[PDB]
């Protein structure tokens, strides 16, 4: 009847299987209900040989980094008191440091749990729900949020020394980047295609510049730029655009280094030389830090939904939306190998360290993942 | 190049209209100017149209083509990506409610349960717009004065499909109404105003409160007659104590006064037709609810499909208004006016059908006909009709009415004889209330009879009379010549659109001979339906209906086989064949009288019987009670639920017709028909659909409970009823 | 003629309050009189500088009341005479 | 379809307009002013000698018909 | 539906349908005509022939239409008059909505809106045009019209007179005083104010439109 005449804008084909050399998952643990029908970003966070993992129901499970073993757990949700059970609506990745493991939620609510023990240490009602990956900063957390607006907050107690309103336009992406703390500097991106960096301090700024190319009328066109968490290295800052341009830029003033074809990205890392990213279009692709020269691109992933991109054991590798992996050559471009991992859902980032390979996939699951 | 055409292909799921205004809205049109360059601005014009219209993931393809005169045909096809589904909606800062209950109120929903499809989770800013103002009156209703949205936030997903919406709020907190204050230029009004007003100090503060609160002062002024006062409502607000004073402001403006009532369509309607049918009067001051009450009346005649008024303000001078009440008719002008067509064609071989008019655009000093004729069995029925609503300009109603009658009884649960009857009524009707009626006149009615066939219910009736034909025999005479009293009354309030949604409706009609006519039965009837809108707003209702009847004899003379209550009109009960509930008939025994061997004339003793026989004819009975409990729900097609509103509805049909006077005791050893214990049931859809001719009802029912006497058909179209 | 039935409470013309009509003084422009009263809703076709007010209502088919007040002005609209009668009876 | 198959010019409705009503004047007395004759609904004496809608020729006027 | 021949071709066969008066093939074929060639030389003869095609076979509203279309698309141009003429014979036919009342049916109170439209687009025309070939027919039509919807007002101070809404009575025949006077519905109408306001026991005042009336014996 009518569900022909429905359509749906093609997902392309899987490429080469045929690989450099075959990965295994080394193991695996379930975390929860999790990212469900929900997307947000919940990457999970790697440290002292321990995975802390965190999952949407508001599980949070630390896992021994080497084993489907496990460390002390949690679950946030509330209380249920006789009124209607509410999940915490976990969100805003994993982050570690010291005493605490820092995790945001799509609620006023951002957790900092002991690393010593799983109680909760401390609870924070930032301004909007913490969307956001927390960073650390030495005695303080920095946070950004749906509602646009970054928070700085006192690592001991959660207190928050500081906001900022960083604006937004009627049908954002997101209203979400980390901050990056650099060189002693904040530096933020905002859905109104700003990029804003501040001294660390009473929220006043070193400086806003904005990222707003192609300007269309309309908003889908115009989502209006970054929410990728910008990155600098020497001081020399990149921010990228869901449409718009990604770019180079000085930290010290906001001065464009240079700027680059690459929009439909929201999804990218760094490396000491290079830039690696991925796309809307799910093409993926590496330049060089000065200029944002291309050093290489390739399509073959065209609207695979993929992951942001790491660099992980001298490859690059990327999430794919069926439930895949793939390894890519540092200069080629060329596919070094692929696995299928997931088999409901996998967009969430991938994360780094150790040697480990770790994704938390949609359907709660985290599956470690070596080559 | 002309784009001499454009040819569009897909475009699921939006409608062409809004494409067509979008391309005028884009600076595109038909026979407009066009070149290759263009389209590139033609193409993402119509992919931010469809992204405006929450087809985000959308794109556009344009193929050009050129004519022989190198005119060109753009053609547009259409890609997509199911847009704007949504995965979260979620509400932050919130702490006096979990968020379930909030977007349980919200146009927009998160997911759409396994329980119901109905609906969708498809975002629209449109939607959005007026949900967070659902949200803000739920939040002021439960009375957190101070509730702000703050920079309310909506994220979409990097995949451009995918949707959640955010919004941010402060709650404040919740304040009693510690106290109301009302001011101003109130034209002494204050002390109904206050009652209005009148709370407890303890209450809960409510912006549904306050928002009903001036909508009823705008009531009382309107009452009055000041029909465009400022209202202005402010509270006095102590945060520390949180509480609110309630502040209300009035500056009446002046007294209006209705320079003139205007209906605007009618076009069949003489306009005395409606404004006769005014409460409120030209030239005298308004009366809002006067006004309304006008409108009421509009709809209860039916007449109108929609009722509409404007209190216009007058051009260049204040404190004068026109009410101009625009009107659609029903029946959109067809000539004869409201007309009637039937056939009850259902289940059955043969058929029984209607024809007839009725509306009052006749004759002489203007005079209504309606006119009704009629076959059923093999009767002939036949009526004229001629009526004044407004006799005289109060609405004292003059009816009266001639009418024709012959039954033939070749089955159709026609109990067994020739049997006919002419009859006259003139009633007066007065209006005794607004939404009242009373009904006083004279009828006469001659009925003869012949080829009687004995027959306990009417024979028992004929004997108390007297001058019965010959038992053994059919070839049988009978005759009554009657004068009468015929009575009624009437209470009338519908919300009526012209399918009612709210209010009752009670019809009480009856009759008693003069003293000594031959008859002197007492008979009442009695007919309701009573609507609701369920929820309290109008689109969705339920209805309760019932009819009721007696007849006795005054001094003897019981009511008349002839003039008992039938039930099992497709009108009454569905599913039941027209006549067929309540007692069935018993005859006396003969082998035959004026009789065809190669015909069927039931109990003759030469194909039946000789002693007292059933049959499945059905006289009715003296007594009855119906009910139907009915569920009214519309149905969308291509005649879409607003072009068409067609209205159907599931029932509960009850019904139950019996012989108060069946001696149980000496004719006992058939179904006692004395008692109502053969309650019947039947449970059925019914459609109703308009044409030039009228209503036209499509229906199904089945028994829930059926008896031996209960004959069916599972569906019948039907016509008209007008009332 | 008349019986017992719902005639519909008809009222006619203007509301006619004491304090409303203690507005009313010779010295009076219509632009005054028209919001002291409100605007006549009745005038004389015919053309004598005049204004007619009715507060008139029938409580039903039972009880008749009506004020005239009639005003008539110097022909610059300004008033000279103004006379009220509470209704008479006869048929 | 059915139609009359003549004179195409007629009006759907009847040609009654044509005699319905004569001009029928007012004509006030002394003393009295017959009030004012409100703009709009007043209308010119006509020439008169134009043709009526019984025998006009209602086929929309010829534009000069050219490419 | 309708061939895409010469513009020249097309028109031809539109002239020629109308004049076989192939009422409904002549509509098609000029709004094909329309929509293939709306700009060219032949748009505004187009329009006034789709006007036509729409009043002839009765599409009436889509007539009113097509002239509101020209006149605000073509506000100057020779035969406007004969779209005037149309607004108006298209409103007035509005009223006559069906044959079926000749047998007695007086039409004349059921709706005055149409009729005061047709009434006051007439009054543009035989104020604007009056050297028009038209303006005599629109002359005799303005005469009936303004009597008919004298008759309709009168119908409503009928009805007010039988209610005895009697300040709603003065205030209608007042009303046709001012407007439209000069008309056999108001010179019938007059007794009826002089009763109302006799009802009204204004008595001084009644006895002015009694002289009136009683001077309009004659």
């Amino acid at each position: 009847l009518f569900n022909s005449e429905e359509d749906v804008v093609k997902m392309s084909p899987l490429p080469t299987v045929e690989n450099q050399f075959t990965p295994t998952t080394a193991w695996s643990t379930s975390v929860g209900s999790g990212i469900g029908n929900f997307y947000s970003n919940l990457h999970p966070a790697l440290a002292d040989n321990v995975v802390y993992a965190a999952d949407r129901a508001g599980l949070v499970k630390a896992l021994n980094a080497d084993d489907g073993k496990e460390i002390w757990s949690v679950s946030l949700a509330e209380k249920d008191g006789w009124f209607s059970k509410e999940p915490a609506l976990l969100s805003g990745g994993v982050t570690v440091s010291g005493g605490h493991v820092y995790i945001g939620s799509e609620k006023a609510q951002v957790y900092a749990l002991n690393t010593s023990d799983g109680t909760v240490a401390w609870q924070t009602k930032v301004a909007g729900e913490a969307l956001s990956r927390p960073v650390v900063s030495d005695g303080l957390v920095l946070i950004h949020t749906s509602n646009g607006q970054l928070q700085a907050l006192n690592e001991a107690d959660g207190a928050v020394k500081w906001t900022v309103n960083l604006d937004m336009p009627s049908l954002s992406l997101r209203g979400e980047s980390a901050p990056t703390t650099a060189f002693g500097a904040a530096v933020v991106g905002g859905d109104n295609g700003r990029v804003s960096a501040v001294l660390m301090e009473q929220g006043q700024m070193i400086w806003q510049q904005r990222i707003s190319q192609a300007t269309g009328s309309t908003e889908i066109d115009r989502l209006s730029d970054v929410d990728t968490t910008p990155v600098v290295v020497n001081g020399v800052v990149f921010a990228l655009a869901y449409n718009g341009n990604l770019t180079a830029l000085d930290l010290r003033s906001g001065q464009i280094m240079w700027k680059r074809e690459l929009g439909s990205v929201n999804d990218f890392i760094v490396d000491g030389n290079r830039i690696y990213l991925v796309d809307q279009n799910d093409r993926v692709m590496a330049l060089t830090i000065d200029g944002g020269v291309t050093l290489w691109t390739q399509s073959d992933l065209l609207h695979r939904l993929l992951t942001s991109p790491v660099l992980y054991n001298g490859n690059l590798v990327v999430g794919d939306s069926e439930g895949y992996l793939h390894w890519i050559n540092v200069e080629d471009g060329r596919f070094v190998a692929q696995q299928k991992v997931d088999s409901s859902g996998f967009q969430t980032e991938p994360v780094a360290a150790d040697g480990k390979l770790l994704i938390q996939a949609k359907d709660g699951t985290v599956y470690s993942i070596t080559r | 190049p002309t784009i001499a055409s454009i040819t569009f292909s897909g475009n699921k799921s939006v409608k062409d209209d809004m494409l067509k205004q979008n391309l005028e809205a884009s600076g595109v049109r038909v026979g407009e100017s066009l070149d290759r360059t263009t389209i590139a601005d033609i193409e993402k014009g119509l992919e931010d149209f469809y992204y405006s219209v929450g087809k985000y993931s959308a794109s556009v393809k344009a193929v050009v083509t050129p004519l022989p005169r190198n005119r060109v045909d753009l053609k547009l096809v259409f890609q997509e990506g199911v847009s704007a589904e949504i995965q979260q909606i979620n509400i932050v800062g919130n702490h006096a409610f979990t968020t379930d209950e909030l977007i349980s109120h919200f146009q927009l929903r998160d997911e759409v349960p396994w329980w119901n499809v109905v609906g969708d989770r498809k975002y629209q800013k449109q939607k959005l717009a007026g949900d967070l103002e659902t949200l803000r009156s739920y939040y002021l209703d439960r009375g957190y004065a101070r509730f702000n949205i703050d920079s309310t936030q909506v994220s979409l997903t990097p995949d451009k499909k995918g949707i959640y919406v955010t919004v941010n709020i402060t709650e404040g907190d919740q304040y009693k109404l510690s106290g109301v204050e009302v001011s101003g230029n109130l034209a002494g009004h204050s002390a109904e105003i206050e009652q209005l007003t009148k709370i407890e100090p303890g209450e809960l503060y409510n912006g549904t409160k306050v928002t009903k609160m001036e909508d009823d002062i705008k009531k009382l002024l309107g009452r009055y007659g000041y029909a465009y006062p400022r209202v202005q409502s402010m509270p006095e607000i102590n945060d520390a104590d949180k509480t609110v004073k309630l502040r209300v402001n009035v500056d009446a403006g002046n007294r209006f006064y209705v320079r003139k009532i205007r209906f605007e369509g009618n076009d069949t309607s003489k306009d005395a037709v409606l404004r006769r049918e005014m409460r409120q009067m030209e030239g005298a001051w308004l009366g809002s609810d006067l006004v309304d009450q006008g409108k009421e009346r509009l709809n209860r005649l039916g007449f109108f499909e929609t009722v509409d008024t404007d209190t216009q303000r007058v051009p260049g001078s204040p404190d004068q208004v026109d009410v101009v009440y625009k009107v659609k008719e029903r029946n959109t002008l067809v000539p004869r006016g409201s007309f009637n067509f039937g056939i009850g064609y259902g289940t059955e071989s043969g058929v029984s059908f209607q024809a007839g008019v009725q509306q009052d655009n006749w004759l002489g000093t203007g005079y209504a006909v309606g006119i009704n004729g009629t076959k059923n069995d093999y009767q002939t029925y036949a009526e004229l009709s001629v009526t004044n609503p407004y006799f005289t300009v109060d609405g004292v109603s003059l009816g009266g009415r001639l009418f024709y009658n012959d039954f033939q009884a070749d089955d159709a649960d026609l109990s067994d004889y020739t049997n006919k009857s002419y009859g006259t009524d003139v009633t007066l009707g007065f209006p005794i209330n607004e939404y009242n009626s009373l009904r006083a006149g004279l009828g006469y009615v001659h009925n003869s009879l012949s080829n009687m066939q004995p027959q306990v219910a009417m024979w028992r009736y004929l004997y108390s009379m007297g001058e019965h034909p010959s038992t053994s025999d059919q070839d049988n005479s009978f005759k009554t010549d009657d004068f009468t009293f015929n009575y009624g009354w009437t209470y009338n309030k519908l919300d009526r659109g012209y399918f009612p949604t709210d209010g009752s409706r009670v019809n009480l009609t009856g009759k008693v001979t003069i003293p000594g006519s031959d008859n002197e039965y007492y008979k009442v009837t009695l007919d309701t339906a009573t609507y609701v809108p369920i929820d309290d707003d109008h689109k969705w209702v339920v209805l309760g209906r019932t009819r009721w009847g007696y007849g006795d004899g005054l001094g003897g003379k019981e009511m008349p086989f002839y003039e008992n209550f039938y039930a099992g009109g497709s009108s009454t009960v569905r599913g039941f064949q027209s006549n067929t509930i309540g007692p069935k008939a018993v005859y006396f025994p003969h082998q035959a009288s004026n009789y065809d061997p190669d015909y069927d004339y039931e109990c003759a003793t030469q194909d039946g019987a000789k002693d007292l026989c059933k049959s499945d004819d059905a006289v009715g009975g003296n007594a009855m009670a119906v009910a139907s409990l009915e569920f009214i729900t519309p149905t969308p097609f291509i005649s879409d639920k607003y072009a068409n509103s067609v209205r159907t509805s599931f029932f509960w049909d009850m019904g139950t017709v019996w012989d108060t006077n069946w001696d149980s005791s000496q004719y006992s050893g058939y179904p006692d028909y004395s008692d109502p214990s053969n309650i019947r049931m039947s449970a059925g859809i019914a459609l109703q659909w308009m044409s030039p001719l009228g209503p036209l009802v499509f229906s199904y029912a089945q028994p829930f409970k059926k008896y031996d006497g209960d004959k069916a058909e599972q569906f019948q179209f039907n016509i008209g009823k007008t009332w | 003629l008349e019986r017992v039935v719902y005639r519909p409470d008809i009222n006619q013309g203007n509301y006619l309050t004491a304090n409303d009509v203690s507005k009313i003084r010779v010295g009076m422009t219509q632009q005054q009189v028209a919001y002291a009263l409100g605007t006549p809703l009745m005038s004389d076709p015919f053309g004598t500088n005049t204004w007619f007010y009715v507060f008139r209502q029938q409580p039903g088919h039972e009880g008749v009341t009506q004020q005239t007040l009639t005003l008539t002005f110097n022909s610059s609209g300004v008033l000279t005479n103004i006379d009220n009668k509470p209704a008479l009876s006869g048929n | 379809c059915s139609s009359d198959s003549r004179y195409k010019r007629q009006v759907s409705g009847d040609e009654a307009y044509l005699e319905a009503a004569p001009l029928a004047e007012l004509h006030a007395p002394a003393g009295m002013i017959l009030p004012v004759t409100s703009g709009d609904y007043a209308i010119p004496v006509t020439n008169g000698s134009g043709a009526v809608g019984k025998a006009l020729d209602i086929r929309p006027p010829a534009q000069p018909l050219a490419l | 539906e309708v061939p895409d021949n010469p513009p020249n071709e097309i028109y031809a066969t539109a002239q020629q349908k109308l004049q076989d008066g192939n009422w409904r093939q002549a509509i098609t074929q000029l709004e094909a005509l329309d929509n293939r060639y709306p700009f060219g030389p032949y748009s505004q003869q187009v329009q006034l022939d789709l006007i036509y095609a729409y009043y002839k076979n009765a599409d009436l509203p889509l007539a009113q239409a097509a002239i509101d279309r020209f006149i605000r698309l073509n506000p100057t141009h020779p035969n406007i008059d004969y779209v005037m003429y149309m607004r108006g014979l298209t409103n007035m036919a509005l009223d006559d909505s069906a044959l079926q009342g000749f047998f007695g049916v007086d039409r004349s109170d059921r709706d005055p809106q149409h009729a005061r439209a047709a009434f006051s687009d007439f009054s543009k025309l035989v104020r604007g045009y009056p050297n028009s070939q038209y303006t005599t027919d629109a002359t005799k039509r303005l005469v009936f019209l303004k009597d008919r919807l004298a008759k309709y007002e009168y119908s409503v101070a009928e009805y007010y007179t039988e209610r005895g809404a009697w300040v709603a009575v003065v205030n209608r025949v007042e009303g046709m005083l001012r407007d439209y006077p000069d008309t056999q519905a108001t010179r019938d109408a007059l007794p009826l104010m002089e009763n109302a306001y006799r009802q009204m026991q204004m008595n001084a005042q009644a006895e002015k439109v009694a002289k009136i009336i009683a001077a309009n014996s004659s």
